[PDB]
């Protein structure tokens, strides 16, 4: 054996045998040279770490603790799915969710299921930041979780399914209270908004810590045990992939964050900036749903875990 | 009435989509539109797969599993000293520094597309080509651990992929793709890299490592083809959408077509070179490989298209003459300069040049065999040819302007511009008309030769800038393989 | 007197390997081929603890398992080999 | 042209500017595929074409036999595809030899090795 | 007040089974009285392992993934190819004729074992081993499958189990143990066989196979260590659980491990050989293998078991001195003898035998290496020696007797003795004593060598039943090496 | 396509492969279940049998040319087995985790608790009859594609009675009281006496085929209708509705076993008209006992007609292999 | 003896009875392990020792190189291991070489290769 791992993995964490992650996660990306200025981009370069007003010395600084490379993801995403996949056969045989009162699917249509929506602006809005964070560690954070916005949404998108009988009736349905319904139209234009904000690092502060920080709990926690005094609780079954999905984000959201914020005064006032300006929009965005469900001490007591969280990075909230 | 089959994923994607109230539309999708592609009717998209997330899920971890199961079984059992010969390795030296910067460069590309394209059918196929692409690309790193262990020049890929002459030649390729717009990346690498070009790519390394006693390589190649299947009808669908919603993106689309077709045929050069030379048991000849892969395969593809307008890509007839010259020009530009590459080159065995011979009947015996004869000679004589003079590089493409015109093999293709006071040299017209409808562009390349000149490289000498800029390791990654440090650690295994 | 553990000269079993060497400073480890054996007087611990700060997830004891011959009489609940 | 959503407009890299006083030239000697490529030359402006031919260019191409019989020169020389006949005392750059110029000498009666162009 | 690891895992298995209304207890366990043990109190039994069928399926499972993409791939791309040379397959071909039929065998002893017992935990201890043993018959077919293909001599193994002189040795071994009763079983398979010896057996196949290239039989060898491990535990609780039920166990108990170390140590002669000659690239040398995995570790464990009244194996000492002749005695044998096996001899290579020298510094140069030179001249002469006489059998492990006296190598320890007007013979004290405690049993044996001598063999001259009843392929399954068609193929590559 | 090096094999399976199914690349399945079992010479008679030898077709009365004659359809070998059982078992725990941590069952009356230890999870011992039948019947077969299949039965067996023990463990919390109340029914109820004394008369059978055939089809094919899909309705109606994801795993069970038992009847009873004899006159014998075992817990439950329409499915099953009973 | 469930008794495979009129008979020649065991041989009842020592000893020996010069029938014999003096002209049978018994031939001063006994 002449040496033990690749070079630029030496020169990281020592002449040594190295991780799975380790060998497929650091310094594989380009890095300078580039031979050709962007043509949709007049600012910055190919592979540009100044997409971002953060500053990092070294962004692998931000690693996953979950240490997902490509093998470790799939691999974990296909028993969640498995089992989510035991939860669907079962309502849909059993009956449980086309059985309900009219009402409590009216319900599910206005409360739960237009959320593929927002799942489908992080989407996007993950996918924008791999194409723009230059450090592998992040970059495949953000696709990932990007990936699993697409299969959260699905997932509701089948709540729907199963209702109508696989139909769609029950999407269209939906996807009005989406565009027309007065409650959701401060969420709609949020969405709207953050697929406008250029700097990555500020997308993902607001995508993935200050709307996801909120609405998870809001949502899958809060509205959730609340569904049960509404003639609702077989839904949950359905929801769970959701449930284990953010507790597992947490992991790595939060590592990105106290890395970024510990890094430098002049990154934790930057964010400071930003969460100023998103927090509270975020907040407004959940209130109408809060309102129109498990009522508006849910929503406050999830203000509460998120500020609490930031409070964690030196950062605070209200 | 129950949905169809592709009613029911267009549900589950592009009705997860909807028409921006708050936001114009050209500010959530700003690059539609520059290009001057018109885009007509976006409902009319046509899925080229249609994998939800809970499938994609399940079918990837099964693959994975098998893949590690065998990767780890490999490196306990040394599967590398199974190999043919260690020149063979020299072929995986070029992949993972070459080749595999490529698809980490493509999982960069493609999520950004995947953001950018407004059709939402258009964003789930790129963003699952994405994935894949890090699959590839961090898959490949596992598989080439174990070898970078046991062999040399496979130790800072990344590193060298951004400095080393030879390298800029795939790295300009997709530094030219991803600086373009969205249509244009589709084009140029969906379309001509992964669907018309992709086996003139992954044959010839896949079937080489089967043909050579790599399990760790096959096995790699085995696993994802199920994922260039997808990546090929997405390739397929996506021109005849763009050729389909406009007539006026049929002359851009063409263009695009042209200029592809010959830049991935130009990086192709590296693969001719590796299939022919650097596989000591032989698969096929890099003209039967271009032959079928292209001229029959390509033929049938693009008669498919005239029915849109298009016509086969311009220089196709230089690039099929050019089957007989090419690796053999390009091994013996590699001999001569191999001081500076992270690989070893070498004389072909004398049963190889007969298969050359065979392979080669028009050309091999009468331009390329009397190279080796006399370079052999100068060898037993302690005069081991290396060339201690820089060559010139084509502006466009980046390759020593070692090709030669069509029907003269011995003169070479050399072709020169003024634009704006200053001069450009290109190693066609191909490269030329390419550069010529661009210009702006191709002026800013990093051409490592010129900047070696510059004085940007680390180093007043090559051997200065290959020891401490490319961190090629003089005597080591270094030379023919006679005398190399891998063919030693090799006669000792045996 | 020795008790042993030989594992798959493999990659999981390199975490499990230090996480013997780790726990047991006075075993010996040592290496045929595609093996890694691991000796030691009277007793020789696995402790969920090392293994699990190591992989940076919570890791279960029956899944030492896959990668597992040994020798002296079997505690688990922890996984020990004891004379 | 290229298309942009902005002004594409950048200085080239390889402006005479940045090659801190020297030029580069480019050699091609037809028949003599021994070396693949024109030589790339870092090059004084100032430097007379015999230096040029006796410093530069009989060293670069020492290692093909025919680099000893040849008398660069007075071979038959083009500039830029042009012909071109050359001053031996006279500066690179006051004969209008200049940066990213290409020479080609051809030495007739040379035609390198094995009839091949070699 | 909430359940203990233990005690949740009796709960799931123990406390499903019942004392009997209906049926007497003992004609639902028949078998559990007749061999003198007594079980005071089943309850005391310790799990040696507590896997539900939840946790053993989806472990399993995991390996079996794992597992089959290896042998996929080694398929795919030949790795026939890769092993050291083709003399390494001919301790495959013994090990598909030989030892995977005790893997089935085994699965058969411990299903039946695993209805046998009163204990609930005990039954399912044994049943999840039954199924082990099923899986290393399994996948051990699957594993030797792409060999079968391109080599001779592995194509019809449990036929030549049945049939073989020199597999009536592993066949008659695990006949004995499963025509005994059920703590007799238990004793002699997990105890002496999966604990005492299993490293014997398996470490100079696995690693043998790891020095040689061959990926697919390490790659079971691997997945086999954790159904090993818990093998393993079974054979030592079971032994200690039986010892202190009752104090009348331990002189049974005793006479047990004493008949199966001698049988279980006869049955490895045939890895010695293996280890030493078969493995074109050394391990180990059988000596070393002994000294380590018996006299160091048995040595150790029998110590163990001092508390319980339990001395070291009779006959210890005689195995301990054989280690110096035993892969050398095995193999001269099957040199003359194989125009009837289904594998190849041949003369070993002078680095072979300058490592044998090396590893047999007392024995080698003075009894063995003279054999090679006067073998190798004869083959040199075109008289490559065959002995066309077949041999006296031992009468219990039913091996030729070429086994020597302690200390005198040169003299075999043939012994003879008259039961019930008849003559026995064996090759040491060791099977005579096996035989004067159940010469009922004995005098039954299906000696190979005497029944083609009854003419039960489908043959007149041995050729014949080579071929027609062994279905041994003249001319390619069988003779040297050197010369046969493995050869050939081999060496047009 | 990857082009490979191919190589020229000297045969394509083993010689009793080949001679069974002929000279062709053969199936996992084939490989790992056809005559790989010793057969014959053997050395020694049992010590604990004195009118058969090892691996006997005596040990059953039925007769058979073939043994082979009977294939499991599902193809399982070891690694098919236990990877289609990982799968169901990945469901199963699912189910449980989501049961227990929404108190599924916890929050049930205790009048519905005593329900469930009474009229279900006292079952776990007759699947640990049925375990322990299975083990029985795997060491007396001598084919190894009829053996392997009664040791995956009988592993299955044990994971259900290991499901079920679960139930109550999940009612007491995790402390084994619900087991013991639960017991006590299986014990002293009279409702489950017919029922415990047909298991215990079961493990004393002697012939392996009349083993399977009262185990495998008379008991548990009016046992699993019954209790899986009759019983597990009616529990809807008695607010046990939530433990229905809890015998999920043995509803999947119940129909691939159809494949393989009623695979071997047919081949079995197909195969003479004396082996016909012999399975009806076991059914005459048998399957009233089955049917008077699983009357009490009917009857307790959701009704003697549950029972007769269970009796009614066993009936046309039989049908099949031209055998009779006594429903629809 | 065996314990069993019943009455564990059976004839045993290798009567006399079962070989057809001939009989078992094992020879042992020691320092000659070239062959690894003592011969297993089927031999006439009736047969004189003399014609088993010309027709199937000699033969069964025959590859030795200390074979040609042995004297068998005079050498030292042992039967099950008492001393036993051949009769050349009587049968086997006649002579109490009965079925299954062994004959040891030991030759004085053939002591088989290279001090090995082999
Ligand atoms: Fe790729
Ligand atoms: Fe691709
Ligand atoms: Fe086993
Ligand atoms: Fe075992
Ligand atoms: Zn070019
Ligand atoms: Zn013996």
């Amino acid at each position: 054996p002449i040496r033990h791992t690749y070079g630029h993995i030496a020169r990281r964490f020592g002449d040594k045998p190295a991780t799975r992650y380790q060998e497929a996660s650091y310094d594989i990306e380009a890095k300078t040279n580039f031979h050709y200025r962007p043509q949709w981009d007049s600012e910055h370069t190919l592979n540009d770490p100044t997409r971002t007003a953060i500053r990092m010395e070294d962004w692998c600084a931000v690693s996953d603790p979950r240490q997902f490379y490509y093998g470790a993801y799939v691999g974990n995403r296909a028993k969640m799915q498995e089992s989510a996949e035991t939860s669907f056969g079962f309502c849909e045989k059993r009956n449980l969710l086309t059985r309900l009162s009219e009402e409590t699917q009216k319900q599910l249509l206005r409360l739960l299921v237009p959320l593929r929506h927002v799942e489908l602006g992080a989407n996007m809005n993950n996918a924008k930041i791999a194409g723009d964070a230059t450090a592998t560690t992040v970059s495949q954070m953000h696709i990932y979780t990007g990936m699993d916005r697409l299969g959260i949404g699905q997932y509701l998108s089948r709540i729907a399914l199963m209702i109508d009988g696989s139909t769609g009736a029950a999407l269209d349905e939906s996807k009005a209270y989406w565009m027309d319904d007065e409650m959701w139209q401060p969420m709609r234009k949020l969405v709207e908004d953050t697929l406008v904000v250029d700097d990555w690092f500020e997308l993902t502060l607001v995508q993935n810590i200050l709307i996801d920080g909120m609405m998870y709990p809001l949502v899958y926690d809060k509205m959730d045990q609340w569904f049960e005094s509404q003639g609702a609780e077989d839904v949950s079954m359905l929801t769970e992939f959701m449930r284990d999905w953010y507790k597992e984000s947490l992991r790595w959201t939060n590592a990105m964050m106290k890395a970024v914020a510990g890094e430098s005064e002049t990154n934790r006032e930057l964010l400071q900036k930003w969460i100023d300006h998103w927090e509270p929009q975020a907040y407004e965005a959940l209130k109408p749903l809060a309102e129109a469900s498990v009522g508006i001490d849910g929503l406050n007591e999830a203000r509460a875990e998120l500020s609490a969280r930031l409070k964690k990075f030196e950062l605070q909230s209200r | 009435k129950k949905l169809n089959l592709k009613d029911k994923y267009q549900y589950l994607t592009r009705d997860m989509a909807w028409e921006p109230t708050y936001q114009d539309k050209k500010d959530i999708f700003p690059e539609e539109d520059f290009e001057g592609i018109k885009i007509t009717d976006w409902s009319q998209w046509e899925d080229p797969f249609r994998l939800t997330m809970d499938a994609y899920w399940k079918y990837q971890a099964e693959k994975e599993k098998k893949l590690y199961a065998i990767f780890d079984a490999f490196a306990q059992n040394n599967g590398h000293q199974n190999i043919s010969d260690a020149r063979y390795v020299n072929a995986l030296k070029l992949f993972i520094s070459g080749i595999s910067p490529l698809e980490h460069a493509a999982f960069q590309g493609y999520s950004k597309v995947g953001r950018q394209f407004s059709g939402a059918g258009a964003r789930v196929a790129c963003q699952m080509q994405a994935i894949d692409e890090l699959r590839h690309s961090q898959t490949q790193q596992h598989a080439m651990s174990h070898y970078n262990k046991h062999f040399n020049g496979l130790h800072d890929g990344p590193h060298m992929h951004d400095r080393v002459w030879y390298l800029s030649v795939p790295k300009s390729f997709f530094d030219d793709a991803r600086s373009a717009g969205p249509f244009e990346f589709l084009t140029a690498i969906s379309f001509s890299f992964e669907y018309v070009l992709t086996n003139l790519l992954f044959v010839p390394f896949m079937s080489g490592a089967a043909y050579n006693g790599d399990m760790a390589t096959v096995t790699f190649g085995f696993s994802a083809q199920s994922d260039e299947a997808r990546h090929m009808t997405l390739g397929l669908e996506v021109i005849k959408f763009i050729l389909e919603q406009h007539e006026d993106n049929v002359p851009i689309v063409q263009r695009w077509i042209d200029k592809w077709f010959w830049r991935g045929f130009r990086l192709l050069s590296l693969v001719s070179m590796m299939m022919d030379y650097m596989l000591p048991n032989k698969v096929m000849s890099w003209s039967e490989a271009w032959e079928v892969y292209y001229e029959q395969n390509g033929g049938a593809l693009f008669k498919d298209l005239e029915r849109y307008g298009i016509r086969p890509p311009k220089y196709q007839d230089v690039a099929n003459d050019a089957k007989h010259h090419l690796s053999h020009q390009l091994w013996t530009t590699f001999y001569q300069y191999c001081q500076a590459t992270n690989f070893h080159t070498w004389i072909p065995e004398k049963e190889e040049m007969d298969w050359m011979s065979e392979k080669y009947p028009d050309t091999f015996d009468k331009y390329y065999r009397p190279r080796y004869e006399y370079l052999a000679k100068e060898a037993a004589a302690g005069r081991r040819f290396y060339n201690n003079t820089l060559p010139q590089l084509c502006q466009v493409c980046q390759i020593p302007t070692i090709f030669t015109e069509k029907d003269a093999p011995t003169m070479l293709s050399h072709r020169q511009i003024e634009h704006e006071g200053e001069r450009y040299h290109f190693c066609s017209d191909g490269c030329c008309d390419i550069f010529k409808h661009e210009p702006e562009k191709y002026i800013q390349a990093w051409l490592p030769v010129h900047q070696i000149y510059q004085g940007n490289c680390e180093g007043g000498d090559l051997e200065t800038v290959v020891q401490k800029y490319y961190h090629i390791n003089i005597g080591e990654d270094n030379f023919d393989y006679v005398g190399s440090p891998d063919q030693k650690h090799w006669l000792s295994i045996k | 007197q020795l008790v042993f553990i030989v594992f798959q000269d493999n990659d999981d079993s390199r975490y499990l390997a230090e996480a013997v060497m780790e726990d047991n400073p006075d075993a010996e480890m040592q290496h045929q081929p595609a093996m890694i054996r691991i000796q030691a007087e009277k007793r020789l611990v696995i402790n969920r603890e090392t293994m699990e700060e190591k992989l940076g997830r919570d890791w279960d004891v029956q899944e030492m398992l896959i990668n597992v011959s040994i020798a002296g009489n079997v505690d688990e609940d922890h996984f020990i080999l004891e004379w | 042209s290229v298309n942009a959503l902005y002004d594409y407009k950048f200085e080239p890299k390889d402006k005479v500017e940045n090659f801190h006083g020297m030029q580069l030239l480019y050699v091609y000697w037809p028949d003599h595929l021994l070396f693949c490529a024109p030589f790339a030359l870092l090059v004084q402006p100032g430097m007379t074409f015999s230096a040029l031919v006796d410093e530069i260019l009989k060293p670069a191409t020492a290692a093909h036999p025919d680099s000893a019989k040849a008398d660069f020169l007075n071979a038959e020389w083009l500039l830029n595809d042009e012909p071109f006949t050359p001053k031996a005392d006279a500066s690179l750059k006051e004969q209008g030899i200049d940066h990213k110029s290409m020479l080609t000498v051809t030495t007739p009666g040379l035609k390198g090795m094995a009839n091949a162009g070699y």
